């Protein structure tokens, strides 16, 4: 009993050539399952004796589970599947529980075994040949191929879904009111009616899909609420995330510590104050997976405060698309962001945080800029709209940066709130020469061989400096010019360099790099009352 | 009938995944494509088909109808070559010219059975609920170039009586456009065009450029009063950077002005020396640089870069520091908050130019992140034919020299 459902032309990779991989040997007792296994099957329908006409075949295997410690069996398709043709991507770009828009009721529906209810291209079958050896290699072991979607080979899932999309459009169209979501062999349908309207319009899809085949499922099976969506259990009322368990031990490999590392950083995207920065620090100079490292007595201490934070309701909303989406952001510490979306104060639909990315050379406003677009790439994926924005920026800091910056940079429709601390223009380099100021003529120069190189400037008052420097670059001179001419004058300063990376600071006006010496020179930038940098040819 | 269509030796079909799409939209290509899988334009396809190739939906100006637009860039790259019409240099000569959308003529031409699984393209759905809705092409798609080539017969065929009546209009085809030129008088002008239209309308089918105003415009140099030591070595820089174009560009006696640690504000009296120099720079500066010519075999290159309060600037060229043409873009009224939106108009103005001008887009070089542009170009993209780009790094210099363009005495006077 499979199925009047139309095949798939399937076939193989270019002009390969279907496997041909011998049969592993198994003892009478293997055997003996699989033949039994074998016989039911080539009559439930699902695959077919075969014989002499067939050079292909792959390995197939017995393995007792723990369900029934029966003896199952295992066909081993990874040959195949390195030959046959390319589908186009079954789904994996997969819902998100903040986009769900709850329901009066969810039923799941199992489409178990339904790729083997779903027919194979009879032109590709022969591929899809194994057999049942004998005792200890005798005369030949039985043969047969499949005549339905085989478990694990490779276009199953997109023949399977495809397939089940056909059979399911006719009901769809007939009551749009009603969602299915497909997803590996489950059917999660839901819907606003009445639960006894609801139960009845599931029973007509379920005495639907028995029209096509598919055989009903069991009651001792059967899935109901919370759903488990990987980290998350969805209630019909709201989602809640799953028990995220931290374990107390004596004794912490790497292993342990890199696994718990990263349980931890997936609930700093949930959780609000997870800290894994005296963690990771124990991994500092480790020599096997195995080591096992001592927690530190501040090691210990944030193991604690996270166990603590993690045993915390953080529960969450759905959405409800007549109402706003809106989506506010903190700037937690230089270069790391916290946002969190909703629509109804507290009631948050989605939260999470952006690592600090270390560049080579930025500012906060343009990291906003990013925080932004990619929040917003995510709301369109998952709402298919963008969020009003609350940024603790304010709207003059916004304008005065962006309509002046070299590169095209955008931020939807946002609204400043004043929630502490503001991004803001760390310094502004003046315009125009600074009169009055004191004006330094800076240069730096090194040998890039021996990496020995001087740096110093001299000033229209008089004043001058040189300074030796060792195991140094050109740049780093040039760079410590700067830097001793923001040391050594006022709150007003002039300075002239030929450092083409100069000219790149007074462009972008970077207020954080990726070289500690850009970096002590932003600090001095920042803490003057005025600085003019004047690039000049060098030479 | 359908004409044996393929792919470039050794080339296969598109494999481009679908960026994600707004509920709008996806609601209005749903309409979209429910219509021309009605009308058996397209048609649902089977997941044997691994191709792909993006669609989004713009917005044709006047109305609330959306139009569809499929990027095929990777498709036309990887189609075999058909070796359109020459390019008619009578065309940038043209007091006006006109562009229309004949694209809608290419759904009545059927498309090789064999090249249609090419042609696959998918419709997401919010948040993934639902599989992406699959087709592919059973006529002429839109945007493809392929579509121009295999209907030229019926093109030109359609076109004579009109081309006759007027033969002192130019009309050019490229993808799905038409640009009319005449010399007539802008009602004159239009009138003829809607005569135009009215011709093209009897079978199935429905900007205003000004070509001869496009003025090459070069580099003033800042003259003064007195001049700062800050202003001579902002000026050295410019013209040294400006030597790689134009080598008599001096800065010598100058750059002798320049010796001394004296106070950025400090005033320096310009030698004879410095100042025959300087206008002998200007002079060279008055026209622009020799011998550049158009290879009609070499990528045609366009870089832009953001001059600040709304004013771009860009360079056409196909080698370094050889420009076919120059210009600036000054924002539109309504872009004043939106760089991105600024951008896509600028790509899409220079774009029609080079189209115009040499019948051919070109590769841009986008002072914008990847990501900035990925995301929001299509909300303001107009046209039906898209451009190449590459994202960059602006160099500091390059803005600086370009920004010393001339500009008018008041601006073109519209009375
Ligand atoms: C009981 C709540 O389950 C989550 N849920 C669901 C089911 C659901 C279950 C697992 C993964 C995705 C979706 C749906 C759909 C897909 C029926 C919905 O619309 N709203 C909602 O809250």
């Amino acid at each position: 009993p499979i199925s009047p459902i139309e095949t798939v032309p399937v076939k193989l990779k270019p002009g390969m050539d279907g496997p041909k991989v011998k049969q592993w040997p198994l003892t009478e007792e293997k055997i003996k399952a699989l033949v039994e296994i074998c016989t039911e099957m080539e009559k439930e329908g699902k695959i077919s004796k075969i014989g002499p006409e067939n050079p292909y075949n792959t390995p197939v295997f017995a393995i007792k589970k723990k369900d029934s410690t029966k003896w199952r069996k295992l066909v081993d398709f990874r040959e195949l599947n390195k030959r046959t043709q390319d589908f186009w991507e079954v789904q994996l770009g997969i819902p998100h529980p903040a986009g769900l828009k709850k329901k009066k009721s969810v039923t799941v529906l199992d489409v178990g075994d339904a790729y083997f209810s779903v027919p194979l291209d009879e032109d590709f079958r022969k591929y899809t040949a194994f057999t049942i050896p004998s005792i200890n290699n005798e005369t030949p072991g039985i043969r047969y191929q499949y005549n339905v979607l085989p478990q694990g080979w490779k276009g199953s899932p997109a023949i399977f879904q495809s397939s089940m999309t056909k059979i399911l459009e006719p009901f769809r169209k007939q009551n749009p009111d009603i969602v299915i979501y497909q997803y590996m062999d489950d059917l999660y349908v839901g819907s606003d009616l009445e639960i006894g309207q609801h139960r009845t319009k599931i029973e007509e899809l379920r005495q639907h899909l028995l029209r096509w085949g598919l055989t009903t499922p069991d009651k001792k099976h059967q899935k109901e609420p919370p759903f488990l969506w990987m980290g998350y259990e969805l209630h019909p009322d709201k989602w809640t995330v799953q028990p995220i368990v931290l374990p107390e031990k004596d004794s912490w490999t790497v292993n342990d510590i890199q696994k718990l590392v990263g349980k931890l950083n997936w609930a700093s995207q949930i959780y609000p104050g997870i800290k894994v920065r005296q963690l990771c620090k124990l991994l500092r100079g480790t020599k096997a997976l195995t080591e096992v490292i001592p927690l530190t007595e501040e090691a210990e201490l944030e193991l604690a405060e996270n166990r603590e934070i993690l045993k915390e309701p953080v529960h969450g909303v759905y959405y409800d698309p007549s109402k706003d989406l809106i989506a506010e952001i903190q700037k937690q510490g230089q270069g790391q962001w916290t946002y969190q979306i909703y629509q109804e104060p507290f009631k948050n639909l989605k939260t999470g945080k952006y690592a600090r990315m270390r560049g080579a050379h930025t500012n906060d406003v343009k990291q906003l800029t990013e925080a932004v677009q990619k929040i917003t790439t995510e709301s369109i994926v998952i709402w298919g709209k963008t969020p009003k924005f609350k940024l603790p920026i304010q709207k003059e800091t916004w304008e005065t940066w962006w309509t002046e910056y070299w590169q095209a940079t955008w931020i939807p429709e946002w609204e400043f709130v004043n929630t502490p601390p503001l991004v803001k223009l760390w310094y502004q380099l003046e315009k125009e020469p600074i009169v009055g100021a004191e004006t330094f003529y800076v240069d730096g120069a090194a040998n890039r061989e021996t990496k020995l190189g001087k740096a110093g400037y001299v000033t229209n008052r008089g004043r001058q400096k040189v300074v030796t420097l060792t195991d140094t670059t050109n740049q780093k001179t040039e760079l410590q010019a700067i830097y001793l001419a923001l040391q050594d004058s006022g709150l007003e300063v002039n300075i002239v360099t030929d450092s083409q990376y100069a000219l790149g600071i007074i462009q972008a006006q970077p207020d954080q790099s990726e070289s500690e010496l850009v970096n002590q020179i932003i600090e001095q930038l920042i803490k003057k009352e005025k600085v003019y940098l004047a690039w000049v040819p060098a030479h | 009938e359908t004409v044996p269509v393929k792919l470039k030796p050794g080339m296969d079909g598109p494999k481009v995944k679908q960026w994600p799409l707004t509920e709008e939209k996806i609601k209005a290509l749903v309409e979209i494509c429910t219509e021309m899988e009605k009308e058996g334009k397209i048609s649902k396809i089977g997941p044997e088909n691994p191709y792909n190739t993006p669609v989004f939906a713009i917005k044709k100006k006047d109305s609330t109808k959306w139009r569809k637009l499929v990027d095929f860039r990777e498709l036309n790259k990887r189609t075999q070559d058909f070796w359109g019409i020459p390019h008619p240099a009578g065309l940038k000569k043209k007091k006006s010219v006109t562009v229309l959308d004949v694209g809608d003529a290419y759904f009545s031409v059927p498309l090789d059975e064999d090249f249609r699984k090419y042609t696959a393209f998918t419709i997401p759905s919010i948040n993934n609920e639902t599989p992406g809705i699959r087709y592919q092409y059973n006529v002429l798609p839109q945007g493809w170039k392929g579509s121009p080539a295999i209907f030229q017969s019926s093109m030109t065929k359609i076109l004579e009586p009109f081309r006759k009546q007027n033969p002192d209009i130019v009309i050019y085809q490229y993808m799905d456009d038409l640009y009319v030129g005449s010399d007539l008088e802008i009602g004159q002008h239009r009138t003829k065009i809607e005569e135009l239209r009215q011709h093209l309308l009897r079978w199935g089918l429905t900007y205003e450029l000004h070509p001869d105003k496009w003025t090459v415009q070069p580099i003033v140099l800042p003259e003064k009063d007195s001049w700062t030591v800050n202003d001579i070595q902002k000026l050295v820089g410019k013209l040294n950077w400006a030597s790689q174009i134009y080598p008599g560009i001096k800065v010598r006696q100058l750059c002798k002005l320049l010796r001394g640690t004296k106070a950025l504000t400090e005033v320096i009296p310009l030698t004879e020396e410095a100042e025959l120099e300087l206008a002998e720079n200007r002079e060279i500066l008055k026209e622009p640089v020799h011998g550049v010519y158009y290879d009609p075999s070499k990528d045609l290159i366009a870089e832009i870069q953001k001059q600040g309060q709304g004013q771009w600037t860009y360079q056409i060229y196909q080698e370094p520091f050889k420009n076919l043409k120059t210009g600036k873009y000054a924002r539109m009224r309504g872009a004043h908050t939106n760089d991105v939106k600024q951008l896509t108009e600028a790509v899409q103005k220079i774009t029609t130019e080079s189209i115009v001008i040499w019948g051919k887009t070109p590769k841009f070089k986008l002072p914008i992140q990847k990501e900035t542009w990925e995301t929001w170009w299509t909300e303001y993209w107009q046209a039906t034919w898209i451009p190449e780009w590459e994202f960059v790094n602006t160099p500091p210099l390059v803005k600086l020299w370009y920004q010393l363009e001339k500009e008018p005495i008041v601006g073109a006077e519209t009375f």
